[PDB]
RNA sequence: GAGACCGAUAGCGCACAAGUAGAGUGAUCGAAAGAUGAAAAGCACUUUGAAAAGAGGGUUAAAUAGCACGUGAAAUUGUUGA
RNA sequence: UGAGCCCGGGUCGAACGGCCUCUAGUGCAGAUCUUGGUGGUAGUAGCA
RNA sequence: AAACUUUCAACAACGGAUCUCUUGGUUCUGGCAUCGAUGAAGAACGCAGCGAAAUGCGAUAAGUAAUGUGAAUUGCAGAAUUCCGUGAAUCAUCGAAUCUUUGAACG
């Protein structure tokens, strides 16, 4: 296939809609988020 | 001959002729003096 | 003085010995215009006067230069 | 506009005189008389550069990359967490590639 | 408004004018002079200013000033008999005290607690 | 949205219309709603306000003020009100502009060329109902 | 004081002529009384003189009218009653002029006009 | 009819009684200058003052918005405090 | 580290911001810079 | 100690910067083609109840006729409109008129 869960952290790790950049680090706003930090770890939408 | 005008005084930023009566007249300044300064260090350089 | 009332354009441009308007030569037909003075042509161009007759032409044209009166009137 | 600054009639005073080399506008009986101009520093002058209409306002693009995009772009509509991360509230809808009936 | 804004407006007499033409110089120096002052006491200086009996010191704006013996009162040397501004301010002093008069205060008591001269547009 | 290439969406050119308009567009932008009863009686929503109409102010300070339209000063887009007045420093009263927007109209200045206004916008309506329905 | 446009069209020379030398008398007369407390007679003056304007255009009218009548079938009108149009619109050439064709050319055009036909699909 | 344009030192010289005021014998040269408030409701009346104006009082949500009026920086200035 | 960024208090009244890309008339101490405003000189020279 | 000079603060001044606004400008695109001896463009003098400028008009002079809408104009004063009307309006439309001195300008 062409899509993989790397495919969506590739395209998607700079910017999202649930991305929150601020100078003293950056959070996440998806729900599926346990830390509410931007990593492919933590990353619920694109983790299978 | 030609008289030498300095711009200062009543003499300073005036758009023609001053009171002075001749027949020609020529206005100086320091930036006159520098770009005489720069001409004569190119006619040396020259020469 | 060297200029007096020029009559067709109103300034205090005509020599006396020359009678000439210095500014529209008012003994020639035509008025003085030159391409060099844009900002002379602006001032003396149409659109800066009264606009008597030109000014009610558009409006004829509009309704199609029709001569009449509408039916049933007076 | 072209004539945009233009408008003036100034000349340079001079060399010798103790004010900038600028050109000033000529009269006397007036403000603007005197007064620098012609410049891109000068108050009611020219602007550096002044814009013009032949800039390329449009880009020629390749037809192939054009339909390279609009398939890549389809792709990924049909990829789900993709319109999550786009901003589109799609949790109450099912089958991403979604389809409604014709007759309907 | 005031520059003085700590004074209670039921205890105090405010007096005020704007756009005069007198010399700003001239006016803050005898203001200057008769600042803490009685109103009585004032009155009376500025009157004698007026009559060239009494002498307002000039203590910034006093370049080239000629001396009189008058200034051994404030112990300077260069004093002066500005009489314009000595009438601009009789004026205001005597509209101070008329609102006072009319507040009910005691006009044999009052003392120039605030007094202030600004530049007005040229 | 906007269709038709004879329509302006342009702000400037709005309010210039707006603001330079003379007495018979400011007339038609000067209409004023009708009351209900008066809605379900005529089916009109809006007409044009006189100087005959009894209004009731709704909106701004005054809250539900009924009264018998005064005066309609179409220059400033305002209307006059009866005893809808305020005191100057003099005690002199003088009128409070109102919008016609903000009254709406409960008794109406009945004319022969207002009937014919109120004959034409039910006779639309009803055309345009009657092909909605059926 | 005012005089209805209508009312003025329903009228013969002398009454019109007699109302306006009435009413420019009636003018004379208020402006000599009106000189001292111009009030409400400067008002009735104003519409006075509204009223004068209004007879002169009825009288005029009625004359340019009668005039039309008169010139109806004569080939030469008075330029003050010919129509305005433009300058080259007067002196563009007339329509029939404009129209007219060549012998030759009508009797082609008569005997092969453009006729109509399709082509199919 | 519009604009990935400019936004009162910008954009046409002119967003304003601008080719106006004004200058030149003349050809010609040619500016500066927008903003109260939702609504003038633009401060009744008293007192001082010759007047200008000030102090009370008043309108307003606000006069720390008074037709020297949106907001009100810097340079520069006055008073008070250290 | 820094260019800068964020908060508190006062004023104020009608729009504004962060993030990823795009775009440019995008960053000032000088240019005897342009325009405007304001200083010391100075209550001085001076007002025949 | 005070005065004078300087620094910081609060308040008050001068000034109009910043923010916000915009019946203005600039650029592009589209439909159409219409000045004048039937006296043009331009210049001048007049006309309003109270007007200096701008605007309109021309001794019928902030205007007339006619047509449509249908109850105003407005800073003040004075008249309206009967409203069940050929009829207010600094209204719109516009086919009839008036149009002083000149200006290609023509005894
Ligand atoms: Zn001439």
């Amino acid at each position: 296939s062409n899509v993989s869960a790397d495919l969506i952290w590739e395209v998607s790790r700079n910017y999202n809609s649930f991305l929150v950049k601020q100078r003293t680090g950056t959070f996440s706003r998806d729900a599926l988020n346990l830390t509410n930090q931007h990593s492919r770890k933590h990353a619920g939408f694109v983790n299978d | 001959q030609v008289k030498v005008v300095k711009a200062t005084g009543a003499n300073r930023g005036i758009k023609g002729r001053p009171k002075g009566v001749k027949g020609r007249y020529k206005m100086v300044d320091g930036r006159m003096k520098k770009e005489m300064r720069a001409l004569k260090r190119l006619a040396k350089k020259k020469r | 003085k060297t200029h007096g009332l020029c009559r067709r354009c109103g300034r205090r441009s005509l020599h006396n010995q020359k009678k000439v308007c210095a500014s529209c030569g008012y003994p020639a037909a035509k008025t003085r215009k030159y391409n060099w003075s844009e900002k002379a042509k602006r001032r003396k161009v149409t659109g800066t006067g009264r606009m008597r007759y030109l000014s009610t032409v558009p409006r004829r044209f509009k309704n199609g230069f029709r001569t009449g009166v509408p039916k049933g009137a007076r | 506009s072209e004539k945009a600054g233009h408008q003036t009639s100034a000349e340079s005073w001079g060399t010798g005189r103790a004010v900038a080399r600028i050109p000033r506008v000529s009269g006397g009986g007036t403000h603007r008389a005197g007064q620098g101009a012609f410049g891109n520093m000068c108050r009611s002058g020219r602007m550096f550069a002044p814009t013009k209409i032949w800039r390329k306002w449009h880009v020629k693009i390749n037809q192939g990359q054009k339909r390279f995009a609009t398939a890549s772009a389809l792709a990924a509509s049909a990829v789900a967490p993709l319109l999550m991360a786009r901003g589109h509230q799609v949790s109450t809808v099912p089958e991403v590639p979604l389809v409604v009936d014709s007759a309907a | 408004r005031y520059a003085a804004t700590e004074i209670a407006p039921t205890k105090s007499a405010r007096a005020r004018g704007s756009y005069l033409r007198v010399s700003f110089k001239n006016t803050r120096e005898t203001a200057q002079a008769i600042n803490g002052w009685k109103l009585q006491r004032a009155l009376t200086f500025l009157q004698n200013v007026i009559d060239k009996k009494e002498a307002v010191p000039m203590r910034r704006y006093a370049g080239s000033t000629g001396r009189t013996a008058q200034g051994k009162q404030w112990g300077v040397s260069r004093a002066r008999w500005p009489v314009k501004s000595a009438q601009f301010l009789i004026g205001l002093l005597k509209n101070a005290e008329a609102n006072a008069d009319a507040k009910g205060l005691d006009t044999g008591n009052l003392i120039i607690k605030h007094i202030q001269v600004n530049q007005a547009p040229k | 949205m906007k269709v038709r290439p004879t329509v302006s969406s342009s702000r400037r050119k709005a309010r210039k219309a707006h603001f330079s308009a003379p007495s018979s567009v400011r007339r038609v932008i000067m209409s004023a709603p009708l009351s209900k009863e008066l809605r379900e009686k005529y089916n009109v929503r809006s007409i044009p306000i006189r100087k005959g109409d009894e209004v009731q102010i709704v909106r701004g300070a005054h809250k539900d003020k009924e009264g018998k339209v005064t005066s309609v000063y179409r220059l400033k887009y305002v209307i006059h009100v009866e005893r809808v007045t305020r005191e100057k420093a003099t005690g002199q009263t003088v009128p409070i502009g109102i919008h016609p927007s903000n009254v709406v109209i409960t008794k109406l200045h009945l004319d022969k060329d207002r009937e014919n206004i109120l004959a034409r916008i039910k006779a639309g309506r009803e055309q345009v109902a009657k092909a909605k329905g059926k | 004081g005012k005089v209805k446009a209508g009312q003025l069209w329903s009228k013969n020379k002398e009454e019109l002529t007699k109302i306006l030398g009435e009413l420019k008398t009636e003018l004379s007369q208020l402006r000599i009384q009106k000189i001292s407390s111009s009030g409400a007679k400067l008002n009735k003056i104003h519409d006075l003189r509204k009223s004068i304007a209004r007879v002169l255009t009825v009288i005029n009218a009625k004359q340019r009218a009668q005039l039309r009548l008169f010139y109806k079938n004569k080939k030469y009108l008075p330029l003050d009653l010919r129509p305005k149009l433009t300058r080259a619109l007067r002196r563009r050439l007339s329509k029939e002029d404009a129209s007219r064709v060549l012998e030759k050319t009508k009797k082609r055009l008569t005997h092969f006009p453009q006729r109509k036909y399709a082509v199919k699909a």
